RNA sequence: GUCCCACCCAUACCCCGCCCUCAGGGUAGAAACGAUGCCCUGAGGAGUAGGCGGCCGUGGAGGUCAGUGACGAAGCCUAGGG
RNA sequence: AAAGCGAAUGAUUAGGGACCAUUCUCAAACUUUAAAUAUGUAAGAAGCCCUUGUUACUUAAUUGAACGUGGGCAUUCGAAUGUACCAACACUAGUGGGCCAUUUUUGGUAAGCAGAACUGGCGAUGCGGGAUGAACCG
RNA sequence: CAUCGGUUUUGGCGGGGGGAUAAAGGUCCGGGGAACGUAGCUCCUCCGGGAGUGUUAUAGCCCCGGGCGUAAUGCCCUCGCCGGGACCGAGGUUCGCGCAUCUGCAAGGAUGCUGGCGUAAUGGUCAUCAACGACCCGUCUUGAAACACGGACCAAGGAGUCA
């Protein structure tokens, strides 16, 4: 769905051998905290031996994008399970938020390589400090020098209730 | 709170309105309802009772 | 629907007598106010009683009755069945027994002895809640159909011969020198 | 099925493990058995007089008769729709005490301890054994240990 | 007075939770905020095929 | 009870099964203000939240 | 392919009415009742083979309704009624 | 199940040093190891402690074993949940052709084939969906 | 139609709590940067631009910190109130649980007011059209609407009895 971004950190539960156990931090988008904590269990078992039976989660809490109005680019690690393999890749999306690119991962890597949400691991998600980091010919385009397009076609909005028309309507809006 | 939880009646709710979703038979985690919804548990009540 | 694995269950205790005798109707409803308005327990166990049948209510002998009667002498003994004469009993002593039914013989020497040979009507007016009472019920298994109940191989039960001898149940399955021992 | 006589099947159950097969330890004849005794059967191969069936090799019982160099045990069979006693003799060779009657038998002579230490200190204790309950409220310390960030791995090595 | 003394230790208990909370942000500490005691079970399948 | 009323919806029978009822919302108990200067995280609890 | 809102309806779920079954209570110094009755409460209701209970109908026998009937019994017809 | 063969048994590739040290690949009727699911028993009043009694059994032995009298432990009587399944008896009906599906699995090239294990269904069952359908979904 | 009771649906209003005591954001005061480089300046064209320099100038932008500021909004969680609509009115002297106060009540189930008609008007049966649905019964069978068998139709007789 709409995903937030949180922060969850686990730790082993303290045994007699080992009293000071280590502490596990993560960032985890997830529509809510319920499958963040499920996402955390899930990455953290692969990666450290622990288990959420023999573990305790110390805290999860949402993490809010700083500059939600300044428009900036984003360029995201993953790696997902296709029908014949495992493959990494790199995008590269142009949001608001952290979330809103992931958001867009997403929609993205479904709609082109018909992976799903149960297929995908989001390695790492940055931000673009300047221009010459941009990899991509999709998001070179669109921070061109003065960018103005105008808008062709473009077929007017009409009420679907409205049936009949009495004139015909023009694509000039 | 055994003799209290016993005492009770179990609840005979109603079908929540406006849920619950596409596929209800899955756990909540992969978009589902079976499972443990944590706090959650609330805005269903509200929808059954 | 719902998860039930029985649905309208009956009770599997008799609630009212199936005999059309219209004195023990009388009786059953005179027990039926009792049992219902006083705290006596004493009362529900007859009320139970006159409703069930004629096997589950095996006489008695005025010899169970001394048998049973001592040292709890000055009860009255209550007997929810028929009460039979003994001939074994060459002496009977003083005894309050209430009953449904009384015997000649058994209600004639009780009577003579100088002792109380009444019913459970006569019993409701001097004891209403059976202040001072003896609950006595007859032998229920000495029928000669429980000999029969249950037979199999190693029972020791009574098998159906419509004769007695050396023949007709004794060869083959009742020793060994025919075959084997059941 | 085809052949369905005793010690059918019981090729590896009957058996002695890697190395600890021919000679039987003394200790088993030196155990002391009392009528009321829960045993566990477990039929030793390198004895064949003597021997439980299959069926109770690995079940647990009641001792009620001690004879010499044999117990009988009174056992539950399931049969279908129903449990039958069955009283087996089996040698004392075959079975050995239950640790978990041992494990209770300590554990009502210490509840005796426990009630007769409080009634006469002069408060109450609790001698129900309670399950695990849900953790409380804890407060941890990240003075010496910080969290570490750990994110999943790139698939990158092929082998 | 029982009413009275309950929507008072109702009122107590939570503010306690989001003091502590509070407090253990300040000291740069982790406060676990223990785990639930009391769940609500609701079956929604039925009672064929199990 | 021919008809069990709700005390969610009606009043008197709220009041006969608690009469705390109406001490609860005349001395306005569901809508306690808190008030003072609250106490904001330090610079160190960010920073690390974000990395 | 993925994500999000709204809406449609099963004999399913919730509330209410009614039928029946089962279970639990009350009802006599009776102004008292087809007590095999009445009043109150709760739950439940699919079904072949099969088991049991109550009721409907037909030919005869005993009792009874001081029963109906040539001023019309029984039978038969009747998109007339309860 | 998995795993193992520079570990036993059996099968098996290649080179090297004088049989030895290595190397590739396997086992329903092999194995040093070894899960998951299922599985036996216990969680007490018919119990526990102290003194003492009976016996023709046992002990060198009033030492034990079994069963007890008299005392002490109380309803927090020794985990949770439920009890919307108390226990037993009598008499008797129909049935003794089964079929389908997830998972495991045997023969077979395969089969809407033949044969098994657990569980759930149809037979015996209507209803909403899968246009339509004995088994699928609700 | 009005006032109620039960269930339910759909809107609106006021007040609390929580998170980084939201993040942002506006203005002001500081520090540091750069370009999709603003002014100015240097070059060719010079209708129209391009190139370089130039870090705010005759536009602005990004990062960090601090006042106004205990700012607002948003999301979630809550304590209450008020509307629009629909279906239902079971029970039948008082008793009860409660609230108010010297009145009573919305508190153990609907009353009050009004209007038309008083008859085929409501209602019922039948016929017919229309919307949606509906395979031929009995039987054997794992499975029957079956391209499995018996059945053209009607009346009367017809099969768990007795010792
Ligand atoms: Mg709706
Ligand atoms: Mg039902
Ligand atoms: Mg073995
Ligand atoms: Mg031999
Ligand atoms: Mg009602
Ligand atoms: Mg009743
Ligand atoms: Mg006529
Ligand atoms: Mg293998
Ligand atoms: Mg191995
Ligand atoms: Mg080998
Ligand atoms: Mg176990
Ligand atoms: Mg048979
Ligand atoms: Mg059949
Ligand atoms: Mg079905
Ligand atoms: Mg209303
Ligand atoms: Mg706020
Ligand atoms: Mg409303
Ligand atoms: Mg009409
Ligand atoms: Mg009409
Ligand atoms: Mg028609
Ligand atoms: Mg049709
Ligand atoms: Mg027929
Ligand atoms: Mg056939
Ligand atoms: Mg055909
Ligand atoms: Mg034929
Ligand atoms: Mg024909």
């Amino acid at each position: 769905g709409r995903l937030q971004e949180y922060q969850v950190i686990g730790r082993h539960l303290p045994t007699e051998s080992n009293p000071t156990p280590a502490l596990y931090r993560m960032r985890i988008f997830a529509p809510n905290a319920v499958v963040a904590k499920s996402r955390f269990w899930y990455f953290l078992r692969g990666l450290r031996k622990v288990k959420k039976a023999t573990g305790e989660i110390v805290t999860c809490n949402v993490i809010t994008e700083k500059h939600p109005l300044k428009v900036k680019n984003f360029g995201v690690w993953i790696r997902y399970d296709s029908r014949s393999g495992t493959h990494n890749m790199y995008k590269e999306y142009r949001e608001l938020s952290r979330t809103a690119a992931v958001e867009a991962l997403y929609s993205d890597m479904a709609a082109r390589h018909r992976a799903r949400f149960r297929s995908i691991h989001i390695l790492k998600v940055v931000e673009l400090e300047k221009t010459e980091d941009i990899k991509r010919p999709y998001l070179k385009q669109l921070v061109t020098k003065k960018l103005s397009f105008p808008l062709p076609h473009r077929v007017p909005k009409i009420s679907n209730k409205k049936i009949f028309s009495a004139k015909r309507p023009a694509t000039f809006a | 709170f055994k003799q209290a939880s016993n005492f009770l009646w179990p609840f005979k709710l109603s079908n929540p309105t406006g849920g619950f979703r596409t596929r209800k038979f899955k756990h909540f985690i992969e978009g589902g309802d079976l499972g443990n919804r944590e706090e959650h548990i609330n805005a269903l009540i509200r929808q059954m009772n | 629907g719902i998860d039930l694995r029985k649905h309208h269950e009956r009770s599997t205790h008799r609630k009212a007598p199936k005999s059309d005798n219209v004195y023990l109707k009388l009786l059953v409803k005179l027990y039926r106010f009792l049992a219902r308005r006083t705290d006596s327990a004493f009362n529900k166990v007859v009320l139970r009683r006159l409703f069930m049948s004629r096997i589950n209510r095996p006489p008695m002998s005025i010899s169970r009755i001394v048998a049973n009667l001592k040292g709890n002498e000055k009860k009255t003994v209550v007997v929810v069945g028929t009460v039979t004469d003994d001939n074994r009993l060459l002496t009977v002593p003083k005894v309050s027994v209430a009953a449904l039914r009384f015997t000649a013989t058994a209600r004639a020497r009780i009577e003579a002895a100088g002792g109380q040979a009444i019913t459970l009507d006569q019993l409701a007016l001097e004891k209403p809640t059976g202040a001072n009472t003896l609950l006595l019920r007859g032998p229920k298994n000495a029928r000669e159909a429980v000999k029969h109940f249950g037979f199999g191989p190693h029972k020791h039960k009574k098998p159906y011969v419509a004769s007695k001898g050396r023949k007709f149940e004794k060869a083959r399955g009742r020793r060994r020198s025919k075959g084997f021992k059941v | 099925g085809h052949a369905a006589g005793l010690r059918a099947g019981t090729r590896y159950a009957f058996s002695r493990n890697f190395r600890e097969k021919g000679m039987i330890r003394l200790s088993t004849y030196l155990k002391q058995y009392k009528v009321g005794d829960i045993v566990d059967i477990k039929v030793n191969g390198a004895v064949q007089k003597g021997m439980a069936h299959k069926v109770y090799h690995g079940k647990t019982g009641v001792i009620y008769n001690v004879t010499k160099s044999a117990v009988g045990i009174i056992i539950y069979k399931k049969v279908k729709h129903r449990y039958i006693e069955k009283r087996i003799n089996v040698r004392i060779e075959h079975i050995q005490p239950s640790r978990s009657r041992d494990d209770f038998l300590r554990r009502v002579k210490q509840n005796a301890e426990l009630k007769k230490q409080a009634k006469a200190e002069g408060k109450p204790v609790q001698l129900k054994r309670q399950a695990l309950l849900p953790r409380e409220a804890r407060t941890i310390s990240v003075v010496d240990n910080k969290p570490e960030t750990v994110a999943p791995v790139a698939y990158e090595t092929t082998i | 007075k029982r009413a009275e003394t309950y929507v008072k230790e109702y009122r107590d208990v939570e503010r306690e939770k989001i003091r502590l909370q509070r407090a253990a942000k300040q000291d740069g500490s982790f406060h676990i905020p223990a785990e639930a005691k009391l769940i609500f079970l609701i079956r929604i399948k039925g009672i064929n095929k199990i | 009870n021919v008809q069990k009323k709700n005390p969610l919806r009606n009043k008197q029978v709220l009041l006969r099964l608690n009469p705390y009822a109406a001490t609860f919302a005349k001395e306005k108990l569901g809508e306690i203000k808190e008030e003072g200067k609250p106490q904001r995280v330090p610079a160190t609890f960010k920073t690390l939240l974000q990395e």
